[PDB]
């Protein structure tokens, strides 16, 4: 709004928003700037980088763990509470997921993210 | 039972293998959904299989028992199997129209004065008898007349006639064809390959008939189709009441209520000026005529060529277009009798789609095109013009019913704005827009459009104020251009 | 209510709740009569879309 | 029924997706009551549309069916169309005028020596016919007259005509426009682009019509108008009896009775002495004209397209300086044609605003300005200049009116000092004070207004001892500066 | 069929109309009504849109109702069924028997 | 339940629930999913993973360590609180067994977990 | 309009390649907006350029 700041953020997948807990990381994807430095300092290296979204999902919810440990084409759209909003495509889930002590990790990754809205 | 088994019992016990042989080479039966066609032909006498009845035909040997050896149909369908093994074959025949089975005689008369071979070509298929010294013509005739009895394939029968008080060398050999039809009549040559040459003395001749012949009505087959989805259509009767029929199913199935897409592949022969007439004459965005001059073969043996080809071709690809694409086993025609630059130019403005001719002997696929010119107003319009935009469009709306189908099974919808909350299935025109946008990531991803930040632009997604239970979305797309031309300059200094 | 329309069955609460009224007989004296009116939540059937393409 | 569905019935139950295919590209329409213009323009023959009755219009194409094709309304709305899609347009025809439909007549004569091509640019529109060895003047006439007919945009109609005693090679064609009024006129050039060149031995010239024609009548048009706030207006006809008009009805909306904020734009066409006399001759603080000279396009393109740009960008922020906005699709003068420095300078000093060429083809606005150069008793007065000044006191205006109808409904008032306590609904002139104070600061922060301290101490808020039911505040405000000059001096050592 | 939903007005009934069948009715319509059953008693609001009749044979392909027939089906209160891309029978939309109000008007209502 | 989230969790082998401490993990077998870039983003590539349940046991229980430490083809059973059931069919007692202050952790595991009811 | 094509029509749709020769040696039209030149000159008779224009 005019002076409102991001305080939570929304997730959703397929249209069904996640339950999700405090602290969601989102990283766009672009390309990463490396430092080179030789005899003097000359300049940067770029790097491909793929778009993550990290957040954490209350066991025993509407959707169940064997769903969330088979996403492989599924669309993923990060909505920050102001208004901002990204949307990822054709994205999977990643890394390990683990059930510890009612807490779901979600590493949910995709190639390209784009700002939509 | 996708495999037909002859002699081997259904039910065996014996624990063992089980092999025949068989000398027809069938096509295996597995469905092709998306790529299911339908022919259109003609069915002689002898025929086992019920008038405008749809049949799936996956043999050249099938087709030729249930519509008679030599008919139409028959001969359609093997040109369409010996090129495309993949697609779901449809045939369904038609009746016998009107007119008169003879279309003509060949005139034999002189004597030959030294050893060679006469060459005749009979609808596109070569047929040699030996010509030994001294022979008259009357011989010849009785020779190519058993010739013709020994070839079933020939959609013609031969009889011998000799009379009059001329000499007794002269003896004409009458034509029948096997059906009554438009496409009845046939072309008859003497010397088409090189090194080949009439031997000296003898005098050979061909009368066409002077009769007109009327294709059979289309109605109760037409009417008979289905309602399954016949992407590619073959239609041989290039007339305008037939015609007629057949735009106006396609284009009631082209509509957004049918929606189960059509297309139609037709060929015709004839002279340039009466092609450029048809062309000019018909103004549909759902039909593909080419149009070829002196063709030795029929026009439907080229016309289900050419359907196979496409239908294989946009299959593999809606938006690769078809620039070099080569029609196996179709003989192109004459040197002199093939159209100039300004000829296929000035066809294809005028909406006939146009071929070429290999560095060798093949023919292939130059451009094809629909035969859509004139917009609703009367103006020019460069819209529904390449056949790869109609695929195009076809495969986008099947894609996005398919996504629409499958993401969103049965859901319920709110106004933009409203506080649902997590856990209701409820959708929002957000939600649309955003799997609206997903999908258009994957088409330019695969190859089909271009521009991005246009289509989100344009995208607009709201709920109807009179239904409340549908969903209203204008979008427009940037389909990809092709390379067409590619036009140089050289300078050279010397 | 809430409970029906946290299950996916109503849609409004707000006209629902203006709508509601709860009162006793005056011939029984021991029934109680109460109108109320729901707003059955609407299914999604037609999608009607229109395609403009620029070719 | 904001997307207008075409063969979609209203009435569908079966329960699956309908995808429809239409080659125009319709607009959202999207409510946008911040953003209503107004667009005054003439229709030709065959024009669907009842004059002096305002519609909306979201598309070309409706538009071109509406006022009939090659109409200036429709050519209006499609240059509006394909540079803003977001602000509602209301376009609403005129009348047919006085005058005559002839424009002139272009005459070609000559035989043509070598190879080529001859381009014409009519309306600023290119038609390119080829030219041929040995060509004559008269079929290169027949040649652009079947190319004439062919464009159906180009709002004049052409007709071939030969005669006189000259050389056969001579025939003049005659151009007749499809309405008739003072913008009937069109600007005809053989060569705009590097690389054109006329044949050798082809002679073109242009004859301009002696007769004047005279803009139809607004009266009933802007008495029709409605009682919306359109807050752009496009002027196409630069004459005196229709800006008066106009400028009535705007200054009678610009007062604080009406409260209906309104602005005009125009362009005008001519050589620099005509349009410094209308700079000067008009002294009118609601309506802005850009002079241009030599354009190859018709004057009401470029209104329709600066009206767009300056609507768009003066909606996202009423205080940001017009300066490099560029103009989609509107070809600048020639290079001899455009004016100088100086001559742009004493424009501006005229009350004509200026526009600029990009180091490429493209034309920017350089600086907005208004018709305002003379104080009341005839000194020069800097306020009323710029349109940013107009556009931040109109959204000054109506934020005010949002604030005191929103945070005060239904009030009673009291006057200061009295004693009211907790609990009663009165307004004291101090809470109005501290409201505006707080207003104030909303305004500066949202980057309108700079100083605080002075706005503070000139504020004065009091109860009138008269009404009783009305209290009177006067209050002046610092409207923020722009950056426009940026003089440097640059001092070398070498 | 056309006959007979106009002339039923029932707004507890529901029938589903089907031409040349190979198989009897009432195996159509005890495989509809176990379908139906298990997906209401699993959810009363989801739509029976796309849910398919297991070992029930479609009919021939001429002997299936285009569009418009479908149309004036579900106009004349006759539930219709749609054939999937293979050769399952799927529901299309189950709708009752009730068309006409009280006093004679139409009634979207039941 | 209705809005019942998941705060507690029990661990059953052979029919003999576990005395467990707060905090018990849970990995589900499946696929794990790595990233691949080279010049660009190009996808993801496949792991296999193993099911793997943690937990900690007090001293002294009825469960002997002796037992804890024989485990070799045993059927562990995870169920949440709320109703989420998997089960774990030959599994086995992995890592080193500690004994630190009568805590007991445990590192059951198994080749393949399925969500049973 | 860049390169300027002789008796090639500027309407063809046969897909094909179309190669011409021509012995002038012309320049690439490319824009140059920071190497704008002018050159001042004496024109003889049989001009076809109109004087005092660029």
């Amino acid at each position: 709004a005019g002076n409102q700041r991001q305080g939570v953020a929304f997730i959703r997948v397929n249209g069904m928003e996640l339950e999700s807990m405090e602290g969601a990381s989102f990283t766009p994807s672009g390309i990463t700037r490396e430092e080179v430095t030789g005899s003097r300092v000359y300049g940067w290296k770029g790097k491909p980088r793929a778009a993550k979204v990290e957040c954490k999902i209350p066991g025993g919810g509407p959707i169940g763990l064997d769903e969330i440990i088979d996403w492989e084409n599924i669309t993923v759209e990060f909505q920050a509470d102001t208004g901002e909003t990204w949307m990822l495509a054709n994205a999977w889930q990643a890394d390990e997921p683990k059930n510890d002590g009612g807490e779901i990790s979600l590493v949910l990754m995709a190639k390209q993210s784009k700002r939509i809205a | 039972s996708d495999i037909s088994f002859n002699a081997i019992p259904s039910d065996v016990r014996v624990p063992l293998t089980y092999i025949e042989f068989d000398n027809s080479n069938a096509v295996s039966g597995t469905p092709a959904p998306r790529q299911r066609v339908l022919m259109f032909g003609q069915s002689g006498s002898k025929a086992s299989a019920a008038p405008n009845v749809p049949v799936r035909i996956r043999s050249g040997s099938q087709a030729s028992a249930a519509f008679g050896q030599g008919s139409m149909l028959a001969l359609m369908a093997d040109a369409f199997l010996n090129a495309n093994r993949v697609a779901e074959l449809w045939c369904i025949p038609q009746g016998n129209g009107t007119g008169n089975a003879a279309v003509g005689e060949i005139s034999l008369s002189g004597t030959a004065g030294e050893n060679g071979s006469l060459v005749t070509y009979i609808a596109g298929q070569r047929l040699a008898v030996s010509v030994a010294a001294g022979a008259t013509g009357a011989a010849l005739a009785d020779l190519l007349v058993a010739r013709i009895k020994g070839q079933p394939d020939l959609p013609v029968t031969a009889e011998v006639r000799a009379d009059s008080g001329d000499d007794d060398t002269h003896a004409d050999v009458v034509l029948s064809a096997k059906f009554t039809g438009a496409l009845s009549a046939v072309d008859v040559r003497w010397n088409y390959y090189a090194g080949e040459t009439t031997p000296y003395g003898i005098i050979t001749a061909f009368k066409a008939a002077s009769g007109k012949n009327g294709n059979p009505d289309i109605s109760a087959s037409i009417a008979g189709m289905g309602d399954l989805q016949y992407k590619y259509i073959v239609m041989p009767y290039t007339d305008e009441p037939n015609l007629n029929l057949l735009r106006t199913e396609l284009q009631e199935r082209w509509g957004p209520v049918n929606q189960a897409d059509g297309f139609a592949v037709t060929v015709l022969s004839g002279t340039y000026g009466d092609i450029s007439t048809f062309g000019v004459s018909r103004n549909d965005h759902l039909i593909s005529c080419m149009g070829i001059a002196g063709a030795p073969e029929p026009s439907y043996l080229y016309a289900a060529t050419l359907c196979a080809v496409a239908s294989q071709a946009l299959s593999i690809d809606p938006a690769r277009p078809l620039q070099t694409l080569t029609l196996p086993g179709r003989m192109p025609p004459a040197v002199g009798d093939r159209f100039t630059w300004s000829e296929r130019n000035a066809l294809l403005f005028d909406g006939i789609s146009t071929f070429n001719v290999n560095d060798g002997g093949e023919m292939q696929i130059e451009r094809m095109i629909t035969m859509y010119r004139t917009n609703k107003y009367g103006d020019s319009d460069p819209s529904y013009l390449n056949v790869n935009t109609i695929a195009t469009l076809s495969y986008l709306r099947y894609s996005l019913r398919t996504r629409i189908t499958q993401k969103f099974p049965n859901y319920k919808l709110a106004s933009d704005g409203t506080r649902f909350a997590t856990g209701q299935a409820v959708v929002t025109p957000s939600v649309i827009k955003t799997e609206l946008l997903a999908l258009f990531e994957e088409w330019e991803n695969a190859g089909l459009v271009e521009d991005f930040d246009t289509f989100k632009e344009e995208l607009y997604v709201a709920r109807n104020k009179d239904d409340k239970d549908r969903l209203d979305v204008l979008c427009g797309p940037n389909l990809i251009n092709q390379f067409r031309i590619f036009a140089a300059q050289v300078q050279f200094i010397l």
